[PDB]
């Protein structure tokens, strides 16, 4: 799975098991280990807590 | 020389009689460690890719 940090840099890495890759379609927000940078989880998307202050 | 002019030339000929058994079997062995040097070039990565661009 080709990936890029929002920080920074880019990657190819992989799910954990049951982390449904079907439901990851490009535009989606997810989640990434520390160590082994892979896969972990995917999140509904963000907030920006401009629009969460008002 | 009808003493050992022929009988000399078993000696040099069993040797490579048992080489010649011998070199199949190194073949025999050498396919299964390339078959090791292959697989153990991939278990280092290849889940886990980064990404530059080439220059």
């Amino acid at each position: 799975f080709i990936v890029k940090a929002t920080n920074g840099p880019r990657y190819v890495v992989g799910c954990r098991r049951q982390l449904d890759k079907s439901k990851l379609k490009p535009g989606t927000r997810v989640a990434l280990d520390m160590t082994t940078l892979t896969i972990m989880r995917y999140l509904p998307r963000e907030v920006d807590p401009l629009v969460y202050n008002m | 020389d009808l003493y050992s002019r022929y009988k000399k030339l078993q000696q040099e000929l069993e040797f490579l009689e048992v080489q010649e058994e011998y070199i199949k079997d190194e073949q025999k062995n050498l396919k299964k460690e390339f078959l090791h040097a292959q697989e153990e070039v991939k278990r280092i990565q290849s889940i886990p890719l980064v990404i530059g661009q080439f220059l």
